[PDB]
């Protein structure tokens, strides 16, 4: 088990390193193909590279599959992209408060296949060992300041990218029961490849959908939208009262979220390579949305 | 002002502002250490006014 | 240009020492001493990072033939108060037989 | 100042979010991940070449599973 | 060329070694004897393998126990596991193989936690 | 009868394998002999900085000036119609003895009877025939070997190859022919 | 056979008793000696499986490159041979064109993969241990030094049950237990 | 474009089998090197090599670069003897 | 072996008054050596001759017999005063200065 | 580990007097002055080496500009004279 997932971490990082080694031969090969097809200008280093022609003729068709969009990108997600139903735990900090366990109640109440554990006293490599053995395909962590929560840490398994994010502007459930259908994800403003990574680690966190009639069937919508790299999520229930009108309602936690870390490797990997963090205390770090 | 208590990245510093009102006026400010070490005023410590 | 620069435009600027109260506390680190403790700490944490990746990514069923001629680091229970995390080494001392100690004490 | 401030969400911002929701619902498009079916997978010269390559892959793939001593997929 | 057996015992964090050799009946836990360790109300749980197995099984051996970590309770369970595994292991290697199986039967018919420690994981319910 | 002789365990067949003698190449073996002779014979070769040099000034060249003549120079002065002793004499203002190596007369004779005038002006019996002994009959390496050894001579050449080759070694004059007269590069006299 | 003279060598230029051109620069037992292959017949067995596998890659790249039998047998060849363990990435058919190799088979053997897992120090020590029978792959005590280990069976390989080597490991680490 | 590939690649596409009237080409349709089960991609290799030679290449993969000089003089001598016989048979 | 060490270290002995051929080989002990003494030049017997209190037993005893031994110790305490710069007595003085 | 027990081979040895004591002291003081000596000498050779490679880097920048100007003027010449 542990030897399996350790060797899968190591083999995955090795194949990613071979992507970074073959980037230049990939762009050179794409200019060779596109300049075979389109027209006569071609660079004489490309035309003179004699290994590129043989390895070209062996490796044309997979770049055709990329341009067509056939094959899937090697990732911590697309091994089990939309077939498995991702079981997602939610936990808190060590001695949670009344407001914090209520907030845990409403965010497990936000995801459909989300189980909730009481914290108790559970050593964190037993969190990753426990979710490692009972295949919780995502856990999320919670942190408070005086019950009013201040962080979440989504982190998924066997070795997937954890995201650490602070937490602002939180309104809980007000005075008064919410459905659990497979929800409607919308994502607005994720323009960059870091936005594409955070959008992938949020859109593989929910149960997938059979693709026939997702456009009409279902009454629950979950909305993520970022202004100034501080994403938003609201939780609304809707009845489509016409063919050209719809009535929404705020159903749950009014939520905004400032991501400050995206670390590849799980919640225990406090030594593994980050891909992103807030660059505060640089001098032009407060003038950029994504990086 | 002078570092009063030194944690790893935070630091309680002293002898600089007179009151929590002044801290709150400067409660997002870019503060700097003459080692060339930037920092941010976060929040007024309560009892050591 | 360097020829188009004066001699007051080449004056060294003076580093300022501490106040006489803080002279108890020590040297004011300005940029040099900060870079010395920063590069030293980066080097230490780089070595500790490599060693944590060793201890995490070690193979429990590993076999070396030096284990038949060395004594391992043990644990806090097999070593007790005399536990550091390290493997002891050889000072070259040895239990010396009784004939040669008779030789050394005729000499003594 | 250091870093970014975090904005206070007001009613115009929240109702503009509601307008984004209503535009996506009515003009229904979503980023829900869709369920893939798991088991997804002259012309005489092309098909003669294809049948010879299928014969080659049955022979070679059997020999590879035999070298791995039936620890294949 | 001595008759020596090393044996461990476990609980939450208390780990205990016990070395059992050819002796004359003593059991000493961290130097002090066995009837002196582990404050009074749990020494019956210390004695449980002795008065299951009978002292006649123990009048030929010496058991030396070092205990580290944990609280008092976990040190008690680590000690009694080290006692039981110590005598089963000594009778495994030095006296005949039938008597091992008889001692395993007595200890297992009482409680298997004298031999196999089962540490608790958690239950993420479905 | 007797307990039989135990077999070994990890026995492999005896195959010839890399890094033998009889498989290894003869030029690699001569490279090993060269590395051993130059490892046993412990010599730190520092050639002496030549006598009569003061920081890239040869004071050892003084009139009567010696001048090694190249095939380039004999061709371009019989082409520029400019007599050799009188115009070297006229560009240095000093009595010269011109020296013509057997590599240089070898290369002019290898050039065919188009250049029989340049050969017949190159074999002037006034001049010092400087007999060389090396296998090549290649004039540019003969000249840089000779100048590198003694560093007295003035080298009369015109090619960018050899002029650029002996701008690298200090304190040597380069005599060229700029179509009406000769030229001297780095002799700090006239 | 003395070192031949000048005239005898140039009368014998092609001559050598040791290397022939048919001997393939003795690449056979460079790989045999390097990876402890106890039989040259097993070298050439792996060689011909390399040859058939690599010409299957050749005739995959001889198809027109939009074809579906190509776009499926590429993924099954690469995924089969990767999860086998011989290749190291599954995103390049040129990697089968020049990166499948009887040295890659031979380094996917058992004493090399447990040397690489540091079950021993060298391939000779690990080979000797797996001919004395201390190892297992999975549940079965493997005593074959040519047992090809696949990529997920490079996790379930350890010492057998009553192993003196394993008592030396727990004995070194000062944590054994005679129970 | 594609017509430059037509007129340029005509001795190879015509060398395969594609003219049943012509004697060299329909001899080459059942010669054996195109009745093997993999031929259109061999000729696709040669024509993509001709395309890169049109796109600014001086050397082909297809040629053997190193030969023992009597094989080589035999082959180049053989090509020159064939073309000399063809030009002495172009006086008909 | 002390004398051989002194012969790889003769540049420090003549303290700047005489510099030598820099001979940095790793193993300073040669394979073949033979410890001799100068006998006599038949032109120099007045000043070019050691006396009874100077025909000492080793080269190291000659260097110890010569002058500049307090110069050796002086340069040695320049070096020790620079190698006790900020090492541990310094930081121990800082800790006492703060805790006082 | 440091040994806190004086063993017998340490309780056995010969206490050596003033002459060999001072030969040891002189030999040590010479060896420390040698170590600081070579530390200085190789510090300054390292600095002069860094100046040498610095200005060699600048002169190879200027050699690169000679390469680009020469090839650019060439392909002006034959680049015009092929057309
Ligand atoms: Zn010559």
């Amino acid at each position: 088990m542990l030897r399996k997932q350790a060797r899968q971490r190591r083999d995955y990082l090795y194949r990613r390193a071979l992507l970074l080694r073959d980037a230049e031969i990939a762009e050179k090969r794409a200019k060779l193909r596109a300049a075979l097809a389109s027209g006569k200008p071609l660079d004489p280093k490309i035309a003179n590279d004699k290994e590129l022609r043989k390895d070209f003729d062996y490796d044309v068709s997979r770049d055709i599959a990329k341009e067509q969009g056939e094959i899937d990108i090697d990732d911590e997600y697309s091994e089990l992209s939309g077939i498995v139903d991702p079981r997602v735990l939610v936990t808190t900090s060590r001695d949670p408060s009344s407001r914090l366990m209520a907030f845990s109640k409403e965010i497990r109440l936000m995801f459909p296949t989300a189980i909730r554990l009481n914290r108790g006293n559970l050593i964190l490599p037993d969190l990753v060992m426990s979710a490692q053995r009972e295949r919780l395909s995502d856990i999320i962590l919670l942190h408070e300041h005086r019950g009013t929560p201040t962080a979440i840490t989504i982190s998924h398994f066997p070795h997937g990218p954890t995201l650490m994010a602070s937490l602002h502007n939180v309104v809980l459930r007000a005075d008064i029961t919410v459905s659990e259908s497979y929800p409607h994800l919308i994502f607005e403003g994720f323009r960059t490849p870091l936005g594409q990574r955070v959008v992938k680690i949020l859109k593989h966190l929910f149960p997938p959908r059979d693709p026939t009639n997702n456009a009409k069937s279902g009454n629950r919508v979950i909305t993520f939208v970022n202004q100034d790299d501080c994403i938003e999520v609201r939780h609304h229930v809707y009845v489509r009262t016409n063919y050209n009108s719809v009535e929404l309602s705020e159903v749950g936690p009014r939520f905004t979220m400032r991501p400050f870390s995206i670390t590849m490797g799980t919640l225990e990997n406090k030594d593994a390579d980050v891909e992103w963090h807030l660059s505060q205390y640089t001098r032009t770090g407060r003038k950029k949305n994504y990086f | 002002g002078t570092p009063w208590k030194i944690f790893k990245n935070t630091a309680f510093i002293k002898d600089m502002f007179n009151s929590s009102l002044e801290i709150a006026k400067f409660e997002g400010a870019a503060i700097r250490t003459v080692s060339g070490i930037r920092g941010q005023i976060k929040r007024a410590l309560s009892k050591p006014e | 240009m360097s020829s188009l620069r004066h001699a007051i435009q080449r004056r060294a600027h003076k580093e300022r020492a501490q106040p006489l109260e803080r002279q108890r506390l020590g040297i004011l680190e300005k940029k040099k001493d900060y870079r010395l403790r920063a590069r030293d700490y980066k080097k230490k944490q780089a070595v500790l990072k490599s060693l944590r990746q060793k201890a995490a990514e070690r193979n429990e069923d590993e076999f070396y033939f030096g284990m038949m001629s060395r004594k391992g680091p043990g644990s806090a229970l097999t070593r007790g108060k005399g536990f550091t995390g390290t493997v002891d080494g050889d000072r070259g001392n040895k239990a010396l037989s009784v004939e040669t100690v008779r030789l050394l004490k005729t000499q003594d | 100042h250091v870093g970014k401030p975090v904005p206070v969400v007001t009613e115009e911002v929240s109702e503009s979010i509601e307008e984004l929701i209503k535009r996506r619902i009515l003009a229904g498009e979503f980023d829900e991940v869709l369920r893939r079916r798991p088991d997804m997978f002259a012309d005489e010269k092309l098909r003669r070449d294809e049948e010879e390559i299928k014969r080659m892959w049955k022979e070679i793939s059997a020999k590879l599973d035999a070298l791995s001593s039936w620890h294949y997929k | 060329s001595v008759q020596a057996v090393q044996v461990f015992g476990k609980k939450k964090n208390a780990t205990a070694v016990a070395r059992c050799v050819q002796g004359k009946g003593l059991i000493k836990v961290n130097g002090k004897p066995l009837k002196l360790f582990a404050p009074e109300i749990l020494r019956a749980k210390l004695y449980e393998p002795i008065l299951i197995l009978g002292t006649d099984k123990f009048a030929d051996v010496d058991i030396r126990i070092r205990v580290a970590g944990g609280g008092h309770t976990s040190q008690v369970y680590a000690v009694r596991q080290a006692i039981a595994k110590s005598i089963v292991a000594y009778y495994a290697k030095y006296v005949d193989e039938h008597s091992k199986n008889l001692l395993k039967q007595e200890l297992i018919q009482f409680d298997r936690s004298l031999l196999v420690a089962d540490p608790r994981r958690c239950e993420p319910k479905k | 009868g007797v307990a039989k002789r135990t077999r070994k365990f990890a026995t492999v067949k005896r195959i010839i394998g890399k890094q033998d003698e009889r498989r290894k190449a003869e030029a690699v073996k001569k490279a090993e002999e060269e590395k051993r002779k130059k490892e046993k014979q412990a010599i730190r070769e520092v050639p002496q900085m030549p006598s009569s040099m003061f920081f890239e000034h040869n004071e050892a060249l003084v009139p009567p000036y010696n001048v090694l003549v190249d095939t380039n120079f004999l061709s371009r002065t019989v082409g520029a119609k400019l007599p050799l002793l009188e115009s070297a004499m006229d560009c240095l203002y000093a009595s010269v003895n011109i020296i013509i190596t057997s590599c240089v007369m070898a290369e002019l004779e290898k050039l065919g009877p188009r250049y029989r005038v340049a050969l017949m002006i190159a074999r002037d019996e006034r001049w010092q025939r400087l007999t060389c002994d090396h296998k090549g009959t290649y004039a540019d390496d003969c000249i840089v070997d000779r100048v590198q050894k003694h560093r007295i001579y003035i080298v009369a050449t015109n090619d960018r190859d050899l002029k650029r080759r002996i701008r690298k070694i200090p304190g040597v004059p380069i005599m060229s022919v700029q179509k009406g007269k000769y030229a001297i590069e780095r002799l700090p006299g006239a | 056979v003395r070192k031949l003279k000048y005239h005898e060598q140039k009368l014998l230029k092609k001559h050598d008793f040791i290397n022939y051109k048919s001997d393939n620069n003795h690449r056979d037992h460079d790989v045999i000696r390097r990876y402890m292959i106890q039989k040259p017949e097993d070298y050439h067995k792996y060689n011909r499986l390399c040859g058939s596998l690599r010409q299957f890659a050749h005739r995959l790249s001889l198809l027109p490159p939009d074809n579906e039998v190509r776009r499926k047998h590429e993924t099954l060849l690469l995924d089969k041979l990767y999860d086998m363990g011989i290749l190291s990435t599954k995103a390049k058919l040129s990697a089968v064109e020049h990166n499948v190799t009887v040295s890659a088979f031979a380094r996917r053997r058992l004493p090399v993969v447990m040397t690489r897992l540091r079950m021993a120090e060298t391939v000779q020590a690990a080979t000797k241990l797996i001919e004395q029978g201390h190892v297992r792959v999975g549940v079965e005590e493997v005593r074959d030094p040519a047992f090809l280990v696949t990529r997920n069976m490079e996790d379930f390989v350890t010492w057998t049950v009553g192993s003196k080597i394993k008592q030396n490991i727990m004995k070194y680490r000062d944590k054994l237990d005679d129970f | 474009l594609a017509l430059q590939r037509l007129i340029a690649e005509s001795h190879i596409l015509s060398e395969a089998g594609a003219n049943p009237s012509h004697w060299q080409s329909s001899h080459a349709a059942t010669t054996g090197t195109n009745t093997r089960a993999f031929a259109t991609g061999r000729i696709a290799k040669k024509t993509t090599d001709m395309r890169i030679q049109a796109l600014g290449a001086k050397e082909s993969i297809l040629t053997q670069q190193k030969m023992p000089m009597n094989m080589r003089k035999g082959i180049v001598k053989h090509q020159e003897e064939k073309e000399k016989k063809r030009r002495q048979e172009a006086r008909e | 072996k002390r004398d051989l060490q002194l012969l790889r270290m003769r540049d420090v002995v003549a303290m700047g008054k005489q510099f030598f051929k820099k001979d940095n080989r790793k193993d300073f002990v040669p394979e073949y050596c033979q410890v001799g003494t100068i006998i006599a030049g038949a032109t120099d017997g007045v000043s070019g001759r050691l006396t009874r209190k100077e025909r000492k037993r080793t080269i190291v005893e000659e260097v110890l017999s010569s002058d500049s031994v307090s110069k050796y110790k002086r340069k040695y305490h320049e070096i020790q005063e620079h190698k006790k710069s900020g090492r541990k007595g310094y930081y121990k003085k800082l800790m006492a200065a703060r805790k006082r | 580990k440091p040994q806190k027990k004086e063993t017998y081979m340490q309780k056995r040895a010969v206490v050596v007097g003033r002459e060999e004591r001072k030969l040891r002291d002189l030999m040590q003081k010479l060896t420390t002055i040698r170590k600081e000596k070579i530390a200085k000498r190789k510090a300054k050779k390292e600095a002069q080496r860094e100046k040498l490679k610095k200005e060699l880097a600048e002169i190879e920048e200027r050699r690169r500009e000679k390469q680009k100007k020469e090839k650019k003027e060439f392909w002006e010449r034959e680049g015009k004279k092929r057309k």
